[PDB]
């Protein structure tokens, strides 16, 4: 999920926009 | 400055939502 991949890791905004 | 990784934890993942995916 968005919080595996952009909070227990840290992710871009290009990445995080993958989840929108 | 280049879009570099960020944590986005709990709250700030709504903030980010707001900010990247919507209008």
């Amino acid at each position: 999920g968005v919080v595996e991949h952009c909070c227990h890791r840290p992710c871009s905004n290009a990445e995080f926009k993958k989840y929108c | 400055t280049f879009d570099t990784p960020k944590h986005r934890c709990g709250s700030e993942i709504t903030n980010s939502y707001m900010d990247l995916c919507y209008r």
